[PDB]
């Protein structure tokens, strides 16, 4: 059991739930649902999304470490030091080598991969959620919306639409099924990460109507400009990119394909130069 | 007008009084609500023991363009009128651009409508003014449109005054909100929509969908059914937004407004903005004559509906 | 007495200046006498390190020649600087083949140590063929050319293909085929037929060399992962 | 559940059960039971191995990934670039900063602190068990004698005595109780760990009798001789070894007091270097 | 012309050749014209460097020779170095300091940059304070002495508390404290008050050091806390 008896943890600084850096055996990471009255609504997305991260352990999700209830509703994670990938790409702008974003994909798919390989579908990915911890490995956090696929069509119900659009798919905006969620809104939203990571910028920047958006995407008027990929993009991470953006869900490759195509480019471009004298 | 120039001189006089503003400089004494991106207090300025309200909307922003914000929200110490909000000032502390502003005690038309069920032809009348000479003012003096019309921000207070807020005047900071949250609803012209047009004829859209609601009391999600209309879960928004751009505009009902207001939210309503009415001929329009010219106790209205 | 000068010799590597040390090295070798294994890898490091540090100079001052493409006086001062760094990177390799084709070459007993030897004569004579230009490249390609081959023909006969000297042979022949003469086409072939030998007997893999035999390994896979693109 | 689906792991090169490099959703361990038939004893171990690792997530132990069954018995964790602190301290010889190696000491804690808070003693921490992940983490691996502490004295049982000896406590080698195992025979070990750090060799090195060195230990005859600690090893250090190090395990420091002469340590003993020049 | 002297430093310093760079650097000087305030941080540059390596080599002499502790050859060449990469170590900056009075005293019409003129030459002479020992070493610490006081006045006269010139002098002037001084009371003192000054300038923090300035002060506070160990 991961209940952490109350006492034990030591909130400390804010960050943006709401998120605070604490302590419990090291730096953790805690997240807290500041209000006082949980309505059962706000307990169910508790237990729910605790449910969801008890099931993982692998090096690329960010690691659950355990919950608390009594002070107020918290989950408990590994602290990380270093920056999201929002971060590096459009605030510090950092330039990394085509070889590092190639490989911050790879691991990225390798954390979905993982995920969706039991059955979890993250619903929130995006750049904010992929922190490079470390500088050397990719962590993917927040699983607020996380969710696991019942094999029942009924369990379902209605849920209210919630999240950033600029990685939603368009199936998701639209909202026409019952559950429009898939694995492969997910490899979208994956799809909107290999656009800032090969190109450098947000999707749609010309465009700052929020509503426009929304109905401009659902409707497929409007889809990210592929042009806008840097010149040293392999031509096979562009094509990869516009298949994990195709408006036909089932158009979209999953993790697994992401794999067999995630090797194959890295290994193209080889970083290898110059090579002569070496002390060895 | 005399009263409104006495109200401007006092402003001016506490703008006076004070000086620069910082986070603490100030205390919380409520909340005056929330929306999609941003959150209103109610606060008292410790230096100038003013009471005013607090507007902080949660941006990532690099350093440039922060101040860039600030910088030409100074812009509103020049915008004085008794149809828009005052503005005592501007800064950025931890995640969060402030916005310092006249305090209105009446609250929003949204707030108002809540408590009121529906706002009477009458006052939708003195309204209706209010929104046109702020809208005249902020083009014409200052050479920008609203862009975000709608009850929440019309203001309202003790004296009776009816103020417009939260219009587009840093451009910078239109810039930074578009990275934002998916609202449940929405306001936005249809030539908007569709980025066919963009101009004052766009918020004169709004105003008239605006006052719809405030009529009728509801907001419009493909207006009501036959059942419906009789007593008088949610459509998605980007249904809502394919509602307004593929099907005819909301109308008042038929019998229970006087046939110049229906004429008026018409000419406001109309899908192509050409052929929408523009402020100087909704100025003169038969509902806008008779308005200006009626004496409503409108200040006694707000507060016997709170 | 030589313990004294390979003391120095030691102690002025491990301060990271590499002009005492290969002057001190350079008188060790002035004697006459036959070194040992392990005052030869100093020997190595220094007259390594002396090159490197020009040819990272070179590198970079040819690169600001490339990258200035206007008309001043910038590229005769640089092409001028250029030509002095080739004249003291000159100078460094010509008092190494002086030290080498006097006292070391002609008095080698150990095949292992001829090996040795002429890999670092076929080196330096490709140092040089980078930087000159000219008529006189076909010189010293060729005496380089003959070097490797006089390497090769003992790695093939008296070596083990998993030994560090007969990686380093193949590394440096291979690039030395890949920018040099640009055959890669040959490079490959031998770069390929260097690495699957080299397969063979992990199993004898003893503790004197695992890091140099699997660092030269890894070396090979990513020049043969370069070039096969 | 952590059980891996059959043939979704590729088992490669080998390293030292048995464990081999291989393969499943990225560079992994894998370390297996070579043999075809498990005996029922193999198995408990596994099924008990499994339920420790199972309870673990902190950034100091190593991490475990799942469990196969069929093809044989195997455990899956994270790969790690980089040596084992053994490998550093005896065979590269690396020459760490005294500020890291109190680090190394730190972290070593702070993952033991993890597992006694959930009752797990280790039963073989040593310095080939502690791996500096990519130089700059301590990870401890290796849970084959893991164990959980039972509520009750009678379940405990008979098992043959099994581990290095370097490492293994008076009591523990003397074996005179049902169990004496605690998690002060962990912190014994990681004394060791302590004189490894602080001196750069093993203890008893002019010892070379293996049944000389278990007699003379658990008779008390023998322990490890503190002055081998090189001079930079701050005076706390050398104090704190010597208290993990204590005959009498009570002696030793235990949870609390384990988290308090390493953790003051940690908040003092500070920077070997006085440079500002710029 | 002057910029082609310019560039060729500059140049030369991006090769991480420090010998080429100096020679340069003293041709420039030695046409007796005023500085900028770039030209000059390149003179420092490659004097500091200068400078570094006699205490990297000669420091590695100092350790070494203890580490032997007999009576050879080995052991008088640790002697012998100390000698020379000590004489050595005395040509370069006596060859800076005639550099300095002969063009860096003649031309300096910022007042700033004289400090920093008094600074390098509080810098080089304490550097020659602490390697020799006697009565010359003795006054060489005097001058600094009288250097290093000349720079504080004008530096609590006329510079900024977060400028990163004041700061670089407080804090070589410290260290000059402590080490030649070998005293931790006031050596502590006069880094806390330097660390004191630098924050009092919090909007003379952005132009003058800034994110440097609170690396000074981290450097104070490592510095404090060795000497209160
Ligand atoms: N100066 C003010 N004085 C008193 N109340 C105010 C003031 N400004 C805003 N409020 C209230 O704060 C709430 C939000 O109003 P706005 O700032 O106009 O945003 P909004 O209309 O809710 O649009 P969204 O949903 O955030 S995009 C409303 O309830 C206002 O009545
Ligand atoms: O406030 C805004 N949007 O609402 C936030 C969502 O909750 C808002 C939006 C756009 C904008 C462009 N230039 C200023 N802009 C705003 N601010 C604002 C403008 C005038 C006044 I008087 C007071 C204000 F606070
Ligand atoms: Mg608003």
């Amino acid at each position: 059991d991961w209940e952490i008896p109350d006492g034990q943890i030591t909130v400390g600084q804010r960050i943006g739930g709401t998120v605070y850096k604490g302590k419990w055996h090291g730096d953790v990471a805690v997240k807290m649902l500041n209000v006082t009255a949980p309505t059962p609504q706000q307990l169910q997305a508790f237990k729910n999304e605790v449910g969801v991260l008890r099931k993982t352990r692998h090096v690329n999700i960010l690691l659950f470490m355990g919950y608390s209830t009594k002070p107020q509703l918290a989950i408990v994670t590994q602290w990380c030091e270093g920056s999201s990938l929002y971060h590096h790409l459009h605030i510090i702008e950092t330039k990394f080598e085509m070889i590092k974003l190639i490989d911050i994909a790879r691991q990225t798919a390798q954390g979905m991969d993982y995920l969706h390989a039991k059955s979890i579908i993250h619903r929130d990915l995006k750049s904010n959620n992929i922190f490079l911890h470390e500088d050397l490995t990719v962590k993917i956090g927040d699983f607020g919306l996380a969710t696991v696929k019942s094999r029942w069509s009924g369990s379902h119900q209605f849920e209210q639409l919630s999240g950033s659009i600029l990685w939603m798919a368009p199936e998701v905006i639209r909202m026409q099924d019952k559950n429009p969620y898939s694995f492969q809104s997910d490899v979208y939203a994956f799809g909107i990460v290999l656009y800032e990571l090969m190109t450098g910028q947000l999707p749609y920047s010309n465009i700052n109507n929020r509503d426009q958006i929304i109905f401009m995407v659902g409707r497929g008027y409007l889809s990210p400009d592929l042009s806008k990929v840097r010149s040293n993009c392999p031509k096979a991470m562009k094509r990869l990119m516009a298949e994990c953006l195709k408006k036909k869900r089932d158009e979209r490759p999953l993790f697994p394909q992401i794999l067999a195509s995630i090797e194959l480019l890295a290994r193209s471009l080889p970083k290898i130069h110059r090579s002569a004298s070496e002390p060895s | 007008d005399e009263q409104q120039r006495k109200r401007l001189e006092a402003f001016l006089t506490q703008k006076q009084k004070v000086g620069e503003l910082k986070d603490d400089d100030f205390e919380k004494i409520s909340e005056l609500g929330a929306g999609n991106g941003g959150v209103v207090f109610k606060v008292s300025h410790k230096p100038s023991g003013l009471v005013m309200a607090r507007k902080l909307i949660h941006l990532e922003i690099k350093p440039a363009i922060r101040n860039q914000i600030i910088r030409e929200l100074q812009v509103l110490h020049e915008c004085n009128s008794p149809y828009i909000v005052g503005f005592y000032g501007a800064f950025y502390s931890d995640g969060e651009i402030s916005i310092c502003m006249e305090h209105m005690d009446g609250g929003s038309l949204d707030q108002v409508l809540k408590k009121a069920g529906r706002i009477p032809e009458q006052i939708l009348g003195k309204v209706s003014i209010a929104v046109i000479k702020g809208l005249t003012y902020l083009r014409e003096k200052h050479k920008i449109m609203h862009r975000d019309v709608k009850p929440s921000n019309i203001l309202v207070n003790s004296r009776g005054e009816i103020k417009l807020c939260d219009f587009g005047v840093s451009g910078q900071l239109i810039d930074a909100m578009a990275n934002a949250f998916v609202g449940t609803r929405s306001y936005m012209s249809p030539e908007r929509l569709q980025g066919t047009h963009y101009s004052v004829q766009s918020d004169i859209w709004s105003m008239g969908l605006s006052l719809v609601e405030m009529a009728v009391g509801r907001y419009p999600i493909p207006p009501p059914d036959a059942k419906e209309l009789e007593l008088m879960p949610p459509m998605a928004i980007f249904e809502l937004l394919d509602y307004i751009v593929n099907e005819p505009p909301p109308k008042l009902p038929s019998g229970v407004f006087s046939l110049e207001f229906q004429d008026f939210v018409n000419k406001c309503l109309i899908k192509n903005p050409a052929e929408r009415a523009d402020l100087k001929q909704l100025m003169v329009h038969a509902f806008i004559k008779r308005s200006d010219a009626e004496e409503v106790d409108f200040a006694g209205w707000l507060c016997s509906t709170i | 007495d030589k313990e004294e000068l390979v003391q120095r010799a030691k102690l002025a590597e491990q301060a990271e200046r590499y002009d005492d040390m290969a002057a001190a090295m350079k008188e060790v070798t002035e004697t006459g006498v036959e070194l040992s294994n392990e005052e030869r890898n100093l020997l190595s490091v220094a007259y390594k390190n002396v090159v490197g540090a020009r040819r990272s100079s070179w590198r970079v001052i040819s690169s600001i020649e490339q990258k200035t493409e206007g008309s001043e006086r910038k590229q005769q001062m640089a092409k001028e600087y250029r030509v002095k760094v080739e004249k003291e990177l000159r100078e460094i390799c010509y008092d190494v083949l002086g030290l080498l084709d006097k006292h070391l070459i002609p008095k080698a007993s150990n095949p292992e140590s001829k090996v040795f030897y002429l890999k670092m004569k076929g080196d330096y004579y490709r140092y040089l063929a980078e930087v000159a230009t000219g008529e006189t490249r076909n010189s010293v390609v060729e005496d380089s050319q003959k070097a490797y081959q006089d390497a090769f023909e003992i790695s093939k006969a008296k070596m083990q293909p998993t030994h560090p000297i007969r990686l380093g042979l193949a590394l440096n022949f291979s690039v030395f085929y890949y920018e040099i003469l640009n055959s890669p086409d040959k490079a490959c072939q031998l770069a390929k037929q260097a690495f699957d030998d080299a397969i063979a007997e992990l199993d004898t893999l003893n503790e004197d060399s695992y890091k140099d035999s699997t660092l030269i390994m890894q070396l090979l896979r990513d020049n043969l992962t370069l070039w096969t693109s």
